[PDB]
Parts: C-alpha cells; structure tokens; sequence
C-alpha cells in the first residue's frame, strides 16, 4: 500500500525523551508483547544511528502497551490537526448513551512513511543497568499517534459507511484510537446496536477488544452559599469571603449589606441577627449564583485548561477552562482506595468528558507531587490516551469554596 | 575484523567534514607513529589514501607510560562537532547491591574492542589523518580508518550495538547463564557446577571469536578482588573501595564531601550536612575555610565511622525487600535497605530538599518518594518499608492533606525520634476566646512599617519594625496576638500569604520569625486562625487596618 507522506513541523527535531524506568513484571510484559510484534512486522529493532526516543508503559488480565507519542504529536499532530484534521460532532454531547469503542487495532494495517519511522523510537529499558534497553521502531501506524487515525480517516468511513446508513440517528466520533458511538435508544438497545457494528467492524477486519457514558445526564456544579437560620460573625466573615470571590465568576454580586453586619470588633462566635437588606442582598445573590454563568465561548485557537481540588470523603472538584475565571465546564466526582487512585479516575473522566464535548483534551493541573505521580499513574491508568500535565504544589489556600 | 554488519553514520544535517592541519613533531615520534600504523595497516583497521580526501584531524604520540614504547592519539574534536548526534550509552552503573547471587561469576574483557568493528565505508573519508614529515619539505603520509577510531563520538554507542547483536542468538541458545555489558567488559554469571560454567564461558569465548571478538583464557581476572567502578566485589559481598581522609582548602572539601557521599552506599550515617554548608559562595577551590566546630566534630564522627569495614550482601529475589528510614538530626534522614534482618543490600541519606517552610511528615513522604524509585531501578520492584510514624499519626495528616498522598505497604517501628505533627489548628471558631483582628503593614521605600492588633474585650497593640517586607509584618502581628493571648485564642488575619504559611503546619522554617511563630503554637491549647478579605469594609480589620497603615 502507499504511505502518506508524513512531515514534522518545521524547524522541530523528533522527540527525544527520558524514558522512565518500569517493574520487571512490566518489562517482561513489555518484551513479550514487542517480541510478537515484530515477528508480525509491526516494528522492528534499531540501530544507534537514530537518536529519537518516546516513552513507553504497560497498563492493564492480560498486558497492554502504551506509547507516550506527546511530544511527536506536539510536533506532528498540529500540522495534520490542518492538513488531514478530523470534525467532530456538536451532537455527540447531547447523546443519551455514548459507548466508547477501541479500534487501535486498526491502524496496524496501514503502513507508515520510511521517513517518518525513525521518529516512532522507543526503549524498553533494563533493570538496574543490567543490558542497554531494547530499541525498536514501528513501520505501521502507531496506536499513540494523533497522525494514525487522521491517515486512516479515509478507509475509516469506507466501513462504517454501510453502518451509518442503516443507521442515520447513530453519532460515530473518532479521537485517536477509539469510536465514540452515540445513541438515543434504550440501553439494551443502544447495547446491542454496539454489539452489531462491533460484529460490522470484525468482518471488515477490525479487531475491538472484547463503558456506557450518559452525556444528556452530565450537569454542571453550581456555587452555593450555606442556608442557616443563626448566622455567627465567623459565619457572615466566611460567606462574605465567598462572595467576594464569586464577583470574579460573576458579576451582579454585592456584599455592602452583608458587610455592614460587620460593624464592630466582635468575637467570631457571636451571634448577629440578619437586617432585612442583607437577607435581601443574600437572596439576589443566591439567585444569581443559581442562574447558569453566561457569556463563555470555546475559542478552538486556545489550549483547555483542568484544575482539580481534593475535597474530603473520596470527593474531587474540578474546572476546565481557557482563561482564568471564565469556565467552560464544572464538576465534582464522588468516589464509591488511593488517593492516587482517586486522581487517575478524575484526569480520566474529565479527559474523557472533555474528548467529547470540544474534541480536545485539556492540560490538567494536578495537585499532587510530581514523583509520586510519575512513580504510580500507570498502576490505574487504562485510557489509550495520555493528557498533558503539570504539577501545582502550592495549596489552593483560597478555602475549597467549589463544594 | 569481525563480519558484523555496519551502522549507516552520517554528518550533521549543515556540516561537512574537518579540514584541520597537522603540527610538526619530534622525528622520533614520526617513526613510531609509522610502525604503529604501518602494522594497523597490516591488519586491516587503516588504509593509506591520496590527495583526493580533502578532509583532515590531527594525530599524535604520547610516552605510553614509562614503557616508553609511544601510542597513537588522534583528536576527533572537531569530528565529533560534526558527527551526528546517537542513542545514547547508558549512562547509569549497575549498583552491585542489585546483582542476583549467583555461584559461579566471570569477567571477560574484549581485546581491541573498537578495532575489532567495521566502520560505514561512506563515513571512513572524514576519519582520515596525516603523518606528518620528516623534513618540511615531503608531504606526509595520509590514512583513514576502517573501524572505530577511539576517540571517536560514535565508537561507543556501535560497539555496544554490535555486541548486543552477537550475543542476542547466544542468550537465547543458552538461558542458564546470565550476560551482562559494560563498555569493553562482559560480566557473566550462573547457578551451574563450576564445570558447567567454565565450558559454557568457552563456548561464549568460541562464539565472539567468530565474530572476530577476542576474550581472556584462563587470564580472566580472580574473583576476590573483583576491584570494579569504585567497589569491591568478593564472591560473598560488596564493599566500597577503600576511602581515605587534615586539609582545609575549598576544593578539599568538594572531594571530601564526594568521598563521604560514595561511602554512603553501604556505611550508615555518614554525615555531610555541616560540611555543605561550607560549600556557601564556593568558586575559589584554593579559598581557605574556617572548620567549624560543628563541621570539624562531623568529620570526627565520620573518622570513626570509616574505621570499621562494611559489606554489603548481593540480591535475592525470593526474599522481600525491607527499607527503614530513620530520621536524623533536622532535615536529615537516613534508612538501610536489606532481605535479612542484619544484612543490609545498602544504605542512604536523604536530606531536606530546598525550601522553607518544611515539616517532618511532608518530608517523610518525599523519603520514601526517593527510596520506592531508587528499588525500581536496582531490583524492579518496590520495598516493604519500616516508618516511625503511628498509622494515627499519617491517617490523620494525609486526610486533611491538600494534595493527593500515598506509602506502600508499611509497619510502625517505635524507634525514636518518632515523626509526629507539633501541631493542629482548630476547624471551628473558639467560643469564649478573646478574637485578635491582626495586621502589619509596610513602607517599600523606606523598609519600615507597623505591627498590631484590635481585640474584641478592646485590647490593642501597636510595635514599630525597622528593615521589614509587609509580609514579614503580616506575619508579625500574627505573633504579637499570639504572644499576648491565652491558651485559646481565635485569630483573624487578611494576608493569604501568612495563611498560608501557618496553616501548612510547618515543623521548622529558615525564617526565626516563623519558628518564634511555631514554638508558640505549640505552647498554645488551641488556635484558630481566619481569613478576610482586605479594605472589603470588614470590621476588625478595618480598625487594624487604620491602626497600622498610615
Ligand atoms: C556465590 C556468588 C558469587 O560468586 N558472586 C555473586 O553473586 N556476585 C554478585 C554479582 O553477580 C553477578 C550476577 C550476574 Cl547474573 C552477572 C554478573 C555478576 O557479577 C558481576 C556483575 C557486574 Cl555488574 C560486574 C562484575 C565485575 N567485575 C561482576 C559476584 C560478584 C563478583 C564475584 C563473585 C560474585
């Protein structure tokens, strides 16, 4: 077959990454899935003459391989993001069911310009030194690489063309990887639907190994002000704390009346009764808290932005957005485990949410130190995708105020 | 002079080969230099060329020792300036502590390693060199190589690749035995009856002779004083190699220091803390310094230390790993790594990394951080660890902790000094405790500003400061409502940067203010501390505000 031919942006060299060192259990996974591979064409090893390197892990009964291709798509994708870039469906959002298909194994089948595979280098690294690492390079599609589906895009609705006839209601998105298929059909339905284009797929080829997101469902968090009946000043200090910062958010808010119960030096104990104005400032701000943010567009130009805050009890608060206080979405998962854990399942479901909303996943900003995250990320990750990060290590101070 | 395929090498992507001239030289040299290469012709490694290579590195002849027999130096500088860049040999030693136990160990060094692999036809031009001339007058005679020149910048890399390519079928032919590579050594070792061992390591001799790779027989080095990368190895276990050291230089105490650091590995609590200190400034390696007393008693304790011999034992894979930390003084920390209950694989130090404001949990966490991923390395897995801290103690810290937190498996180990919190501020507002409405405030020209407090029960104070930041008074009034409060005590500060400091529950800070702020939380029974907006028309804060701005 003839290969796409397949430039790097302009002055950019190839990716060349520190890969971080793995367990002997992944190592051995790792050689063992390389070694079938390459008896397979795949890939195959490499010289010293080529210098590039890309991470790679193992993520889980059996093993799967991960690429970390974020630097090459950094440096490749943006270019086919014009050239060969692929629409994605303002639909899709407002889906009932939304299954979540793999068909990486698809891309194993097209193969990958001879000048382009040097820059798909990757090592699978030795314990304590022992051996200099495996080098191998892929001469197919590589399953990371934001280039593999855009190249494939074509055959891609070849087959499902019959599909999305016999079916016109059904939504089909493609992000690197994996099929966003949305229905608006009872589950067993939708269910079976899935079952029925995972059978289309397999007699064209297509290998899907062997969840159900509900997008209608998905809401924002509102911010909310406590609702007592005896206030102490600590309490109106707080709520005028509150405020103060929903103004950024928000404009309409006012804290003159509330503030005026703040007439004095008293003990943050003290009770003080609520004069009818404040009562009447709490209640239009209540309402204007309530009322959906307005005025916040999504500007395709700009890199989404995820912040996560550890709230108490297994629950996490976030918010994604491109400029500071101007939010483009809000949330809060509750766990049913680690607090790492924890945060992998966050960066995953808003990474997830985020694919199908704008089609674009944000850089998160992850409250937790970098190495302790570098050392165990891999240990609960199962998305074929990895998102960008970094790392805060100075406390949101600012009280959790997100609920 | 082995058949092994070639690496394609190229030249940097804009660069072209090196054109650089060749200096006169002793005539006694230029005869060497000539049975050098005319021998090196003879076997291949050389080839005389013409006029036609317009490319040129310089050669030369060094003693070779007190032999006095002289060897060829060429310098690749420019070369290598040129040459493409490669993938990288590892830069890491194994760490013998790492090495699996096994009965019978060999060490087979290579002969000539580089000569011994080709190099890309296409590449040899740019490695070409000139003898120089007797006399001014006769041009001198020109070569390139046909394998690796030593200096050069791919040498390496290639003949490591090559290696890696001719033991690959082996390996495989032969799973008992287990190879390792480092630069020109191959380590080789197995659990076979020495008979078995010695005519597999035949067989490995065999193999990379036919691939034009010689070996040592029966001259391979003695197992006792396996004297290797700074360590010995002896059959049973590891040490370091002997470390010596009174000077007091600058440069002196660099090496120093490096040494203590080396003998860390495996000689417990070797301290450096003090001595680093020294290292302020710095630069002036001949720059005297002053020993410290506390320094100067450091290298004592040190002395003492390096007078008893330690080993370390090789690695078991049946067995789990143990790490134990202790802390050490403040800011330092210790811990041993071991499978038996006395017989450590090696220890460590780990010391407060930079920054203020720290906290004896925080950074037991971080310790750990360093030991989980130093195991990975060495043995692939993770330790066991032995932490004295209470399960109280780390449950309670972590579920108030902002960030995302975790430690492996882990057991209690009531040795002292055990890691606690000196502190916890309250949730809630204090009923029956005086509220001080705090602030500071300061002139950024003239380096001055104001400390105080406004009190519920009416109380008020005022201090002046000199060569203050309005931080360190926002943070001064903290301490004056402490200093005249009682045990309880509610607080109310408008700085989110004095906040934050305090409710971080820093254990120990650079800035005397922040422990004088410390050593008074502890004392207190409770503390809460609250923050408002500034100039928002808040009350307190608008009295204190008055009382320490103008
Ligand atoms: C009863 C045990 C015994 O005789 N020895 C033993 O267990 N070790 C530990 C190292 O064991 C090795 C294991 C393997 Cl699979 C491969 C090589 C090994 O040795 C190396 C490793 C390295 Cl990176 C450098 C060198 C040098 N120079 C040797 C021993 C080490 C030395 C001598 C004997 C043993």
């Amino acid at each position: 077959i003839e290969t796409v031919p397949v430039k790097l942006k302009p002055g950019m060299d190839g990716p060349k990454v520190k890969q971080w060192p793995l367990t002997e259990e992944k190592i051995k996974a790792l050689v063992e899935i390389c070694t079938e591979m390459e008896k397979e064409g795949k890939i195959s090893k490499i010289g010293p003459e080529n210098p590039y390197n890309t991470p790679v892990f193992a993520i889980k009964t059996k093993w799967r391989k991960l690429v970390d291709f974020r630097e090459l798509n950094k440096r490749t994708q943006d270019f086919w993001e014009v050239q060969l870039g692929i629409p994605h469906p303002a639909g899709l959002k407002k889906k009932k069911s939304v299954t979540v298909l793999d068909v990486g194994d698809a891309y194993f089948s097209v193969p990958l310009d001879e000048d382009f595979r040097k820059y798909t280098a990757f090592t699978i690294p030795s314990i304590n030194n022992e051996t200099p690492g495996i080098r191998y390079q892929y001469n197919v599609l590589p399953q990371g690489w934001k280039g593999s589906p855009a190249i494939f895009q074509s055959s891609m609705t070849k087959i499902l063309e019959p599909f999305k006839k016999q079916n016109p209601d059904i939504v089909i998105y493609q992000y690197m990887d994996d099929l966003y298929v949305g229905s608006d059909l009872e589950i067993g339905q939708h269910r079976t639907k899935i079952e029925e284009l995972r059978q289309h797929l397999l007699r064209w080829g297509l290998t899907t190994p062997d969840y159900e997101l509900h997008p209608d469902k998905w809401t924002v968090q509102p911010i909310v002000l406590p609702e007592k009946d005896s206030w102490t000043v600590n309490d109106i200090q707080k709520l005028v704390g509150k405020l103060n910062w929903a103004s950024q958010i928000y404009p309409g808010i006012k804290v003159r009346q509330l503030s005026k119960l703040l007439r004095g030096t008293k003990a943050l104990t003290e009770v003080i009764p609520l004069t009818e104005e404040a009562e009447l400032e709490l209640a239009e701000n209540r309402e204007i808290l309530k009322e959906p943010v307005h005025g916040v567009y999504y500007d395709p130009s700009k890199d989404l932005i995820a912040e996560i805050q550890k709230q108490g009890q297994g629950q996490w608060t976030y918010q994604i957005y491109q400029e500071p206080f101007k939010n483009l979405k809000t949330g809060k998962y509750a766990r049913m485990t680690n607090d790492v854990k924890q945060l992998t399942e966050a960066v995953q479901k808003i990474t997830t949410e985020s694919i199908v909303i704008w089609g674009k996943t944000p850089k998160f900003k992850l409250p937790i130190q970098k190495e302790t995250w570098e050392t165990w990320w891999t240990e609960y990750w199962q998305a074929t995708w990895i998102p960008e990060w970094e790392f805060v290590n100075t406390p949101p101070l600012v009280k959790l105020w997100y609920q | 002079i082995s058949p092994i395929e070639t690496v394609p090498v190229k030249l940097k992507p804009g660069m072209d080969g090196p054109k650089v001239k060749q200096w006169p030289l002793t005539e006694e040299k230029i005869k060497a230099l000539v049975e050098i290469c005319t021998e090196m012709e003879k076997e291949g490694k050389i080839s005389k060329i013409g006029p036609e290579n317009p490319y040129n590195t310089p050669v030369f002849a060094i003693k070779k020792k007190d032999s006095t027999k002289w060897r060829k130096l060429v310098d690749f500088r420019e070369l290598n300036k040129r040459t493409q860049d490669f993938w990288e040999v590892q830069l890491g030693i194994p760490h013998p502590a790492g090495l699996k136990k096994k009965k019978s160990v060999t060490v087979l060094d290579v002969g000539d390693a580089y000569f011994s692999v080709p190099l890309d036809e296409d590449f040899r031009k740019y490695t070409a060199f000139t003898i120089p001339s007797i006399n001014n007058e006769t041009p001198g005679i020109r070569y390139q190589y046909n394998v690796l020149p030593q200096g050069w910048k791919g040498s390496p890399a290639i003949f490591q690749s090559s290696m890696t390519k001719i033991l690959e079928p082996f390996a495989a032919q032969n799973p008992d035995i287990v190879i390792y590579q480092y630069m020109d050594d191959l380590y080789v070792g197995s659990d076979l009856e020495i008979g078995q061992h010695r005519t597999k390591i035949e067989e490995l001799r065999q193999h990379l002779l036919r691939w034009g790779l010689t070996t040592p027989d029966k001259k391979h080095q003695k197992e006792p004083p396996f004297l290797w990368m700074g360590y010995e190895l002896h059959p049973d276990k590891w040490t370091v190699q002997p470390i010596v050291l009174d000077s007091w230089t600058v440069n002196d105490i660099q090496k120093l220091v490096g040494k203590l650091n080396w003998a860390s590995q495996i000689y417990p609590g070797i301290k450096v803390r003090q001595l680093s200190k020294l290292l302020r400034g710095t630069k002036a390696l001949t720059e005297v310094i002053p020993l410290t007393e506390e320094a100067e008693l450091e290298l004592a304790e040190n002395r003492e230390i390096l007078k008893e011999p330690v080993h370390g034992v090789y690695y078991d894979p049946s067995k789990d790993l143990i790490a134990e930390i202790q802390k050490q003084g403040q800011g330092q920390w210790t811990y041993q790594i071991y499978q038996e209950p006395f017989k450590n694989l090696k220890t460590g130090k780990y010391a407060r990394m930079r920054g203020a404001h720290t906290n004896d949990v925080k950074q037991l966490t971080e310790a750990v951080q360093k030991i989980t991923t130093e195991s990975i390395v060495i043995w692939g897995k993770t330790p066991k660890f032995k932490l004295p801290i209470q399960k109280e103690t780390w449950e309670t810290w972590w579920t108030e902790y902002w960030q995302a937190t975790w430690i492996p498996e882990w057991e209690f180990v009531n040795t002292p000094p055990l890691v606690k919190l000196w502190y916890q501020l309250e949730k809630e507002p204090i009923v029956g405790a005086e509220t001080f409405y705090v602030d500071g405030a300061a002139n950024r020209e003239t380096k001055l500003g104001k400390a105080g407090y406004v009190t519920n029960k009416g109380r008020q104070k005022v201090v002046p400061l000199t060569n203050t930041t309005n931080q360190k008074t926002e943070l001064q009034a903290i301490y004056l409502a402490l200093q005249d409060s009682g045990l309880e005590v509610n607080i109310v500060t408008d700085s989110q940067y004095a906040l934050g400091i305090i409710q971080a529950q820093p254990d120990k800070s650079e800035s005397e203010l922040v422990n004088q702020i410390i050593e008074q939380l502890i004392k207190k029974e409770k503390v809460y501390l609250a923050w408002v907006p500034a100039h928002k028309g808040i009350g307190g804060n608008e009295q204190v505000d008055k009382l320490v701005s103008a």
